[PDB]
């Protein structure tokens, strides 16, 4: 299961994205919603990412690179992309397999490093941040 | 609505295009449809780039970044198998 707080960030980054009419619910948007997620958050911090220059960067590409959808449409609304759909369902996979169910924001942190094309992943591994590094911090803390 | 259970060197991603490739099947109607329904084409452009997908054997649609692409590649390919047309839509590094 989703946990409240993943549910929550995930429901009003689709709902920012639907607002602002683009096309594609991406990966970026999920990093961008991470950051105040409080699970994917704390990870974040114990990692010494600055948080405001990769907001920035999410927030600067999301904007320029995600197509909007025409302002007469109605048949066709914002959808996740591929990516996003393969994350979400690694988290649940990286956490199942390790005989749980509580899949929380660092987890889909942990599962988005999976996605090699993904700005969102280039933009971690570019602010020093490991796939290692943050499930070490989920299994040891700080 | 979305059920979200149930749906060294660093080089930033590239860039990838995306392309509609001819076949003798597809009706020239399905696709310009398909080039203003997902691309937001005018009828003009979406006409001229359906001639050009005709005559040079494929034409680029647009280029968007990879996970962009990706997805516009399977929802073209979903709707002409919907349609029952072969219209093969491809992405490449731009
Ligand atoms: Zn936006």
């Amino acid at each position: 299961m989703l946990n409240q707080e993943l549910e929550l960030s995930l429901n009003m980054a689709f709902a920012r994205a639907r607002e602002h009419r683009h096309e594609f619910m991406t990966v970026e948007h999920l990093l961008l919603a991470l950051l105040s997620n409080p699970s994917a958050r704390e990870a974040l911090e114990a990692c010494s990412v600055d948080l405001v220059a990769l907001r920035q960067e999410l927030e600067a590409f999301i904007e320029q690179t995600t197509p909007v959808l025409p302002a007469s449409e109605e048949e066709r609304d914002t959808q996740p992309t591929l990516s996003f759909q393969r994350v979400l369902q690694r988290a649940v996979f990286h956490v199942q397999s390790s005989g749980r169910n509580e899949v929380t924001g660092a987890n889909v942190l942990v599962a988005i490093f999976s996605e090699q094309e993904s700005q969102a992943a280039y933009l971690l591994r570019k602010h020093e941040v490991s796939r290692l590094d943050v499930v070490n911090f989920i299994s040891h803390g700080t | 609505w979305l059920d979200f259970d149930q749906l060294d060197a660093l080089k930033p991603p590239s860039m990838y295009k995306v392309i509609l490739v001819n076949d003798d099947y597809t009706p020239m109607e399905f696709v310009i449809d398909v080039l203003q329904k997902f691309f937001s084409y005018d009828v003009e452009r979406a006409t001229q780039l359906m001639l050009a997908v005709h005559y040079q054997g494929k034409a680029i649609c647009g280029v968007f970044t990879a996970e962009v692409a990706e997805t516009k590649v399977a929802m073209v390919n979903k709707y002409a198998r919907e349609n029952e047309h072969p219209l093969l839509c491809t992405l490449e590094k731009a």
